[PDB]
């Protein structure tokens, strides 16, 4: 009766539920948990949806039959959930083909046509070898999508239900000059309480349409003032990065790990700072990414201003004695420690200034979490520049940085299994390069050093810091 | 002194419907989520008292699998009570109820008391068998009917005491 006492105790969250669902070979347990899934908050299970669908696809039919009722019900409830399910089922299958087709067959046509249109536009830009030419053709192509709006179309990367009503095509921009170049777009939408309830809004037909490197707020004001829908209190502006030729599955895994570590550090009251950005897997070779506003890569910073990072900090936030510089330096330290721990635990490679972002507050934000764990193309380093920003090796902020790393590490140790689970379940029957090794999980577990004491963890942090320089 | 009556009651039904746990919940008030398959038969007992008369209920949880089927047909002999248990989450177990009825009317008494039990009612969202349909089927074939759950102990003692008191009524009226 101990197990039953456990499943009905306060310790039984979606995490342990899925854990037992993944480990137990008892039909009664699988059925119990399969029924128990209905009792959890939707947003709690949603975070673990990729794990669930992966279990459905790549494990025995008992597990799949245990999970299927919940998935079917949720799909009947939310059309967005139906979309997410079809996408994840399609992307991670190389069993659930029948279920996917069942979901698509039900209504989902406008959304699929919308996404396919965006991806097509993304692919057509390959004939232009330049960022600017690509941007021009992008604006031209997007200028022809507004005629098909509004419709039963939304952006899944938003934390609310809505209808896409407009696209300021002039404000869009291609991010690089590569073959399958990703492109940034802004989308005017109208937020409703429930998408499945309210129908589509009506349509209502050169001052603002100039694309400047202005802050997010000013972009919003500009686009809204020139928008026919802008007068509505319903009106809200979104922004997404479309990648027509980029596998974002590992990015999704890394996103989940980021959210988890963030939750852990928040729970253990550790002032580390990271900024997980939402990932939308559409296929095994394409997807969307919600960008972080008011943030540019370190490279772009040192290229546009042509200054060292410290100099840029002194120009943008003020001298050493100003409050703004001190605050920005604190944010820089905390973000650095956070993403240090992230890069160490996830084994994040290909780390350069093109991947590290910087925002107005002074936080650093690592992006493009490809090549994690086992896969390798070059890890995160502590350059002279970063240490200079943190005020020197013997400085208070550098010591505080190392201490932040130690604190976050201990915090991670106290909740290790909740992190390991996320990766371990996704590994099941995976063809992803980040699982190239037969012992990815073992190494991941070893990087936590559960056998070490706190002093040994301190020494470990010291060695890590010394090595990263 | 002696008991007034010794009632023989058998638990029959498809493998996995929750007979052993119904029995364990009724006799020892215990439950195990990882219960293994019953090998042949399991014996439990409980003494109740009806109308001033003491009745010891000898309950035999029979094995749902075919492996021990014949051996479970030897416990039909002399049985005054029978609980036909199915799962409300598995429709197939409800489909085989008729087969269990036929076999029970093949190897046991014709005047045996049959209690139709729909176990695992706690699995609300996994229900594959509606209560009204099962009740209709039970009333159409002159069977008792009740939905139980060995997990949260719902209608367990209700079911057992129901079939036992019914058996006592049938025995007393024929005397
Ligand atoms: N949720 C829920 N699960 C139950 C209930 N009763 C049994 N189970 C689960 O179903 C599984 C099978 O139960 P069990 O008692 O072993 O069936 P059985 O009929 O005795 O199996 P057999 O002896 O004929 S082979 C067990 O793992 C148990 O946990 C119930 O009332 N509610
Ligand atoms: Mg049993």
């Amino acid at each position: 009766s101990w197990l039953l006492r456990l499943f009905e105790s306060k310790l039984f969250d979606i995490s342990m539920a899925i854990s037992y669902l993944y480990n137990s070979k008892e039909p009664g347990v699988q059925a119990y948990i399969g029924n128990r899934l209905f009792c959890f908050r939707n947003e709690d299970v949603d975070f673990y949806l990729p794990q669930l669908l992966n279990m459905y696809i790549h494990m025995d039919e008992d597990v799949g039959d245990a999970i299927k009722p919940y998935i079917v019900h949720r799909c009947r409830q939310s059309i967005n959930f139906s979309l997410q399910c079809a996408l994840l089922l399609g992307a991670y299958s190389s069993r659930g083909t029948k279920l996917r087709k069942l979901i698509l067959s039900d209504r989902l046509a406008p959304e699929r046509e919308f996404i396919k249109s965006l991806m097509a536009i993304g692919k057509r830009l390959a004939t232009l070898p330049t960022k600017e030419q690509k941007t021009q053709r992008l604006i031209s192509e997007l200028s022809l999508l507004n005629h098909k709006l509004p419709a039963r179309v939304w952006l899944p990367t938003a934390g609310f239900d809505h209808h896409v009503v407009r696209v300021p095509h002039t404000q869009a921009v291609v991010l690089n000059s590569k073959d399958k170049a990703p492109y940034l777009i802004y989308v005017e939408v109208l937020e409703c309480e429930n998408f499945d309830t309210t129908s589509v809004p009506a349509r209502i037909p050169d001052p603002s349409a100039v694309a400047l490197k202005e802050p997010w707020q000013e972009k919003v004001r500009r686009i809204r003032e020139g928008s026919p829908y802008g007068h509505l209190p319903n009106w809200r502006l979104l922004s997404v990065i479309v990648k027509c030729g980029d596998d974002l599955r590992q990015e999704l895994l890394a996103f989940q790990v980021l959210k988890q570590l963030q939750s852990i550090w928040e729970q253990e009251r550790v002032p580390l700072w990271i900024k997980p950005y939402k990932i939308l897997v559409i296929s095994a070779d394409s997807g969307m990414i919600e960008p972080v506003v008011n943030a540019v890569s370190i490279h772009q910073v040192k290229k546009q201003s042509q200054l060292s990072l410290l100099d840029y900090f002194l120009q943008e936030h003020g001298s050493y004695t100003t409050e703004a510089f001190l605050s920005a330096q604190r944010n820089f330290v905390q973000s650095c420690a956070g993403y240090c721990l992230v890069c160490y635990l996830l084994q994040v490679k290909d780390r350069h200034n093109g991947n590290i972002l910087l925002d107005a507050e002074g936080h650093i934000i690592h992006i493009d979490f490809g090549f994690i764990l086992s896969s390798s193309p070059s890890a995160f380093k502590l350059t002279t520049e970063f240490v200079d920003v943190m005020g020197g090796l013997d400085g208070d902020m550098f010591n505080y940085y190392k201490m932040l790393m130690l604190q976050g590490l201990i915090a991670a140790r106290k909740h290790m299994d909740k992190v390991v689970q996320i990766v371990e379940i996704m590994q099941q029957g995976s063809q992803l390069p980040c699982f190239h090794g037969s012992s990815t999980i073992r190494n991941l577990k070893e990087r936590f050093h559960m056998s070490m004491t706190e002093e040994q963890l301190q020494l470990l942090v010291e060695q890590m810091v010394d090595g990263s320089m | 002194d002696e008991y007034d009556y010794l009632f023989k009651v058998v638990l029959i039904g498809d493998s996995g419907v929750g007979k052993s746990n119904l029995l364990s919940r009724f006799t020892r008030n215990e439950f195990n989520l990882e219960s293994k398959s019953t090998i042949g038969v399991e014996f439990a007992t409980r003494s109740i008292q009806v109308d001033g008369k003491t009745i010891k209920a000898q309950i035999w949880d029979t094995a749902g699998l075919e492996r021990y089927r014949a051996i479970t047909s030897a416990y039909y002999r002399g049985a005054v009570g029978a609980l036909l248990v199915y799962d409300i989450a598995k429709h197939l177990t409800y489909e085989n109820v008729e087969r269990w009825l036929k076999e029970l009317r093949d190897h046991a008494d014709s005047n045996i008391v049959i209690m139709l039990v729909g176990n695992k009612s706690d699995l609300r969202h996994l229900r594959a068998v509606p209560t009204d349909e099962a009740r209709a089927f039970a009333e159409k074939n002159g069977l008792s009917f009740i939905e139980t759950s060995a997990l949260d102990s719902t209608n367990v003692e209700a079911a057992f005491q129901t079939i036992l008191t019914e058996i006592y009524r049938i025995v007393s009226q024929k005397q």
